[PDB]
């Protein structure tokens, strides 16, 4: 009887963390007299991500410095620095790392002075002087504020607050939410589709400022989303629901369904499928299925499957684009932050951990050092009778560790 | 021998003189020269 | 018995012989095929592989 | 052309065994280039159990292009209506007529090291009866080992070449003899190649 | 003259990656070792593929809310079958009810523990009958999913 | 000209190629091994000398080394061929696979017991028949369907540890494959 | 003087993505895609 | 560079090693292989 077996999670990619597991050893009652439990552990070493293609350049020397699109020409920069500082790759230009990174910091303090200059005093975001308020612009602000949050500051005070100004005035009651600022199933298709724009503000903006009526606010748009989406509308609006969807609980029943639908949807050219893409129009500047196909990439970027990424990133590294996508950057981010989570999976499957299996009143039996040449593990006997824990280090990458129980009961 | 498909499809007579314009030219004598494009040639893709 | 037990490995030149890039024993149509089922590719200017 | 060509065929079982003590016939119809044609004499022969190939040789004339032959089980236990018959067909070699063969196609049986071997050639029906040199490649493991060289005399019609064997040579070996003319507008060279056990 | 004096064209140059020249096809269509198998109850089979290797072992999960417990792994077999251990799924949480928007269900959080039990109203005016007061003990809720209240006048 | 040259090249291995002239009344020729990049690669260059003793004929012996890109979509960029000759000049493609060499996996018994030591040994060969001492690894594979792999570097017989049996063997026709793991093929199969 | 003069090259990637262009219909031996249905007619549509 | 077709001096060699070939003069680009004695 096997009975036990656990996947080893250095970083916490697949739930919470599991890097130290404790197998409790039991006696039957059915031992038979005279014998002993025998147990066998060994490694698998499931597999490793793939490196096929990743390529992002000439954005710092085109579009760094050159009315309203001041945010438009800021927002991409911290994007850029951030696929710099995940990539870890500054040796391609001449110049020293230190001082390009800078003079991006500089421009980073630039961009968060501009989008300051956007907060009106009732704490909203619009574009145009203030006139009217707008939820798609404040979500977007919001999102980049979330970017900014993870490397040097953002006041949480001004964030609880503007996140409390939706949750009471946007926010319907059923889970929807609308903007001011200006076919019946079309107003329903706009309204998901603010819906999930919302919900991937609020969610990129919840971890620094935890609360229970975000939270609730979180809980009533997800109910109002898996319950809305029923019914097949429309590629863009089922790709944006599964990511916003996908930001929060990702196995959810409604979500899995979704996310099947949505790959039910999919189009793949090829057997096996090279690149794999989703289509808005059905049997149909004009390259409008980028946007689906970027919020479908960060949907199964977010479920961690690379071999069902890969052929995204194939389609997005060279496609008929040219390009080619809207706003933008609408879906410019959307494809940084896509490539920005695919390099880091990948660095993520590095296969670095150290396992070091021991007992928990006596010594330890033996240990395993992972790594790319060996992703295999020699099978060890376990003889004395002892609760068995294995454990590793920090590490990076992925593994399953196998445990059977031999033991001779009569019969 | 055998020469199926039909061959030039019964397309008889080419253009009267097309060698003459596909003959050379010199432009300090005023007077052609000798043919140099084949234009006889079909490459089996008959236009009638 | 293992359906024979037939050896360790009793083969020595059998299994050498898969270094041979051709197959069959030799001849056949033009230089071209031939030098192909012989397992070479020729470089002249009359004929072409 | 012109020249007997042998037959060695082999009856194996029903699971990747060879059968021996079987006799077998076979019918061939030699084809001429230019009109019609005639049907050759069938010929019959056993297996050997020690060897497990039948062994078989037909002449035909100088002006054949292809054959066909229709190998068949004869015994007396295997009725008509259940019987072996596997039909192939052997096409011979070319724009300037010229050809080329070499003999004796291993049934020496197959050699040591350390003798020497004579093999030969004829170039029949040339571009030219004048032939600059002759030129042959043995080869093994994909790999040539050594080049040959010999020239052309009226002494004969065909040359026999000497060509010393190897200790590098003992699984198997192949050898090509290719030789060059000087044609009046194109060149066209012809080869052949007969496998060496 | 007749004509257009002023020409309004698009540029923003969002493609960054530069990889090559492709070639690209007509028209594409939507569809054209072990297979995929088929998940004990709750399924939710991570990394999901089309065909997987033999002797390749895949862990599965319990959907929420439920857990793990025994061995869940599926090992592909030589031929086309699965070994399909002994594995199950207990309800550690229960959901909240999808039921209807009007709650605003006491106490409304994502999860509850069994034990725990919950009372929903129609506010403000008249209610619906049935069971007001529920609790979760992981045993397969059934309440109605068309007519679950529609609390009427 | 023509020049005789085997279809499928072998890296790390020694392949003669040969040139034949028609004859004049004595110039030298070159050929070289560059990649897929014309522009701008160079595996290996050799030299060849022409004149009546040799009667314009001579072959020389080529190699393919480890000088392929690092990485990348595929690391074949099979052969890119040419001849430097003072009358022709003439270049082709020709495939080639890292198929190079032979393993001969030799074990004691084809017949095991629990807990018993395993010994084995591979034979590692190039082809010229010589030693070709490289490092090889070597994977077990349970009959159900990777159970341990260990790696030695090479005298020309690898000799490995002895390998023992699990405590709950699973009966059957197991596996055995060697690789060498850096940069080769010709994976070997043993039962 | 010529426009534009072309010269030789020194490519670093030859010819790549060469495929048949004919998926569901007739591939002439000229280059043209037709129908299948415009085969075995009593016309000549592919041109040789 | 001229349609195509229109050094090193002798390597040392380390302890207990020998070089396979032996010449004056090596074209650039030409590579040569060590060998090692009996023992």
């Amino acid at each position: 009887e096997s009975y036990s077996g656990v996947t080893l999670d250095p970083r916490g990619i697949y739930g919470t963390i599991s890097r130290r597991k404790e197998f409790p050893y039991r006696i039957p009652l059915d031992l038979v007299p005279k014998t002993e439990i025998k147990r066998i552990l060994s490694v698998k070493g499931l597999l490793v991500g793939e490196i096929l293609s990743a390529v992002l350049s000439q954005e710092g020397i085109n579009i760094l410095t050159h009315a309203e699109a001041e945010l438009m020409s800021v927002v991409p920069v911290f994007y850029v620095f951030h696929y710099l500082e995940t990539g870890n790759h500054w040796n391609i230009f001449h110049s020293d790392p230190l001082i390009e990174k800078q003079k991006l910091k500089k421009k980073l303090k630039e961009g968060m002075l501009s989008i300051m200059s956007y907060r009106n005093a009732d704490y909203s975001y619009s574009v145009w002087k203030g006139g009217s308020a707008s939820t798609w612009l404040t979500a977007f602000a919001l999102r980049v504020l979330g970017q900014v949050n993870k490397y040097v500051e953002q006041n949480q005070n001004s964030i609880c607050n503007s996140l409390l100004w939706l949750v009471e005035n946007y926010q319907l009651d059923n889970g929807s939410f609308k903007e001011n600022s200006q076919l019946p199933v079309e107003a329903r298709e706009n309204s998901l589709y603010l819906t999930a724009f919302t919900v991937i503000g609020i969610r990129k903006a919840f971890d620094i400022c935890p609360l229970v009526k975000i939270d609730t606010a979180l809980i009533k748009a997800d109910n109002f989303l898996l319950e809305n989406t029923l019914p097949a509308q429309s590629t863009f609006t089922l790709a944006i629901s599964a990511y916003a969807l996908s930001l929060g609980d990702k196995t959810h029943p409604q979500f899995r369904s979704i996310v099947s639908a949505l790959k039910r949807e999919a189009l793949v050219k090829g057997n096996p499928p090279i690149y794999r893409f989703w289509k808005d129009n059905l049997q149909h500047g004009t390259a409008r299925m980028v946007e689906t196909t970027a919020y479908a990439l960060l949907t199964s970027l977010n479920l961690k499957d690379i071999n069902y990424v890969n052929p995204v990133i194939k389609w997005l590294s060279e496609e008929q684009r040219y390009g080619g996508g809207f706003y933008s950057t609408q879906d410019t981010i959307n494809a940084i932050e896509g490539l920005t989570e695919y390099s880091l999976l990948v660095k993520q499957l590095r296969l670095s951990m150290d396992i070091d299996v021991s007992y928990k009143h006596k010594g330890a039996l033996h240990n395993y050092k992972m790594t790319d040449k060996n992703f295999l593990g020699r099978p060890v006997e376990v003889l004395l009778n002892d609760d068995l824990i294995v454990s590793t280090g920090f590490g990076s990458g992925l593994a399953t560790v196998h445990v059977t129980t031999v033991v001779h009961k009569t019969s | 021998e055998d020469s199926e498909r039909r061959p030039s499809c019964d397309i008889d007579k080419p253009p009267p003189n097309i060698e003459l314009t596909g003959n050379g030219y010199n432009e300090l004598t005023g007077q052609f020269r000798n043919r140099v494009i084949n234009t006889k040639s079909f490459g089996g893709q008959c236009r009638k | 018995v293992q359906r024979g037990a037939k050896k360790p490995l009793e083969r020595v030149f059998q299994f050498l012989e898969k270094s041979d890039l051709g197959c069959g024993a030799g001849g056949g149509l033009n230089n071209a095929n031939v030098f192909h089922l012989a397992g070479l590719t020729f470089l002249t200017n009359a004929n072409a592989d | 052309p012109g020249i007997p060509y042998p037959i060695k065929v082999q009856v194996k079982d029903s699971l990747d065994q060879l059968v021996g003590g079987v006799p077998v016939t076979l019918n061939a119809q030699t084809i001429d280039v230019n009109q019609e044609t005639s049907d050759l004499d069938p010929s019959k022969s056993v297996t050997r159990v020690d060897d497990g190939v039948a062994s078989f040789v037909l002449n035909l004339p100088s002006g054949v292009t292809v054959l066909e032959f229709n190998v068949k089980t004869d015994a007396p236990d295997l009725p008509e209506e259940n019987q072996a018959r596997e039909g192939y067909r052997a096409i011979a070699y070319s724009l300037s007529q010229s050809y080329l063969y070499i003999d004796w196609t291993d049934n020496h049986k197959a050699l040591l090291v350390g003798e020497h071997l004579n093999i030969i050639v004829t170039p029949k029906s040339p571009y030219i009866d004048k032939i600059t040199h002759y030129n042959y490649l043995i080869l093994s493991k994909g790999k040539i080992i050594h080049f040959g060289t010999r020239e052309k005399f009226s002494d004969a019609s065909y040359q026999s070449i000497n060509i010393p064997v190897t200790q590098n040579m003992v699984p198997s070996s192949r050898l090509l003899v290719y030789y060059i003319v000087t044609g009046e507008q194109t060149a066209e060279l012809v080869s052949d190649s007969v496998w060496l056990n | 003259c007749e004509g257009e004096k002023r020409q309004e064209e698009d540029c923003t140059f969002s493609i960054m990656e530069n990889n090559g020249q492709p070639c690209i096809n007509d028209d594409e269509e939507m569809k054209e070792g072990c297979p995929q198998p088929v998940p004990p109850e709750n399924g939710f089979i991570r990394n999901e593929k089309q065909l997987y290797l033999v002797g390749e072992d895949v862990e599965i999960s319990c959907l929420t809310g439920f857990e793990t417990v025994g061995y869940q792994y599926f090992r592909c077999l030589p031929d086309g079958t699965w070994r399909q251990g002994d594995v199950e799924c207990q309800r550690t949480e229960c959901i909240k009810p999808v039921v209807q928007e009007v709650l605003t269900i006491t106490p409304f959080q994502r999860l509850y523990r069994i034990g725990e039990s919950i009372e929903l109203t129609c506010p403000k005016g008249f209610v619906v009958a049935g069971p007001s007061r529920y609790t979760c003990q992981g045993n397969s809720w059934t309440p109605p999913i068309s007519n679950s209240l529609t609390c009427e006048k | 000209y023509v020049i005789s040259a085997p279809k499928i090249f072998r890296v790390g291995a020694s392949e003669n190629i040969v040139i034949q002239v028609y004859g004049y009344t004595a110039f030298d020729a070159t050929i070289s091994i560059k990649s897929y990049p014309d522009k701008k690669f160079s595996y290996s260059s050799g030299h060849v000398h022409l004149s009546s003793e040799n009667k314009f004929q001579n072959s020389a012996i080529l190699t393919i080394q480890p000088k392929q890109l690092p990485g990348g979509q595929n690391p074949v960029s099979y052969v890119y061929l040419e001849v430097v000759s003072k009358h022709f000049s003439k270049s082709k493609r020709m495939p080639i696979t890292y198929d190079n060499g032979f393993l001969f996996i030799h074990t004691d018994k084809p017949v095991y017991t629990p807990d018993q030591s395993v010994k084995v040994r591979v034979y590692s060969l190039n082809d010229d028949l010589k030693p070709a001492k490289r490092e090889t690894v070597l994977t077990f594979i349970d009959p159900e369907g990777e159970v341990d792999m260990v790696e030695e570097i090479d005298i020309g017989i690898i000799s490995f540890p002895d390998f023992k049996i699990p405590s709950n063997p699973r009966y059957g026709m197991w596996t055995i494959k060697a690789k060498y793991k850096e940069d080769f093929s010709t994976t070997g199969t043993a039962y | 003087a010529p426009l534009v003069a072309f010269q030789p090259c020194i490519p670093s990637k030859l010819c790549k993505i060469e495929e048949a262009d004919c998926k569901n219909k007739f591939r002439c031996d000229s280059g043209r895609c037709i129908a299948r249905k415009l085969e075995c007619n009593g016309e000549n549509d592919c041109g040789d | 560079l001229l349609e195509p077709h229109c050094f090193c001096p002798s390597p040392p060699a380390l302890k207990d090693g020998f070089v396979q070939d032996e010449g004056t003069m090596f074209p650039v680009g030409k590579n040569v292989v060590y060998t090692c004695n009996e023992g």
